[PDB]
């Protein structure tokens, strides 16, 4: 019978999805020119990259 | 160093590719009236890769 152990599967899937969302939000540029700090520090001056 | 430039309504469009972008040769010309850089720093252009 399927979905018999769905309770623990839901917990592990929620944990995996939370981790995936947390690691995906890293690539989201929140109004900045880029999502990589190395692409901003090596391109803009400190007073403008800050 | 072009002799004849195009008008503002029909501005020219040259594409730079497959070459070493040494921006130090730009400063060799006459003093510029405006050297505003947006999204990039005029000092670290020689270290970037476009
Ligand atoms: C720009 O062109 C003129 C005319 O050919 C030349 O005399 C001058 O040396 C050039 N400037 C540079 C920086 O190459």
């Amino acid at each position: 019978t399927p979905s018999a152990l769905g309770k623990l599967q839901d917990v592990v899937n929620h944990n995996a999805q939370a981790l995936n969302t947390l690691v995906k939000q890293l690539s989201s540029k929140f109004g900045a020119i880029s999502s990589v700090l190395n692409d901003i520090l090596s391109r803009l001056d400190p007073p403008e990259a800050e | 160093n072009a002799t004849t430039f195009a008008s503002v309504y029909a501005w020219n469009r040259k594409r730079i590719s497959n070459c070493v972008a040494d921006y130090s040769v730009i400063y060799n010309f006459a003093p510029f009236f405006a050297f505003k850089c947006y999204g990039v720093s005029p000092t670290k252009l020689n270290d970037l890769c476009f």
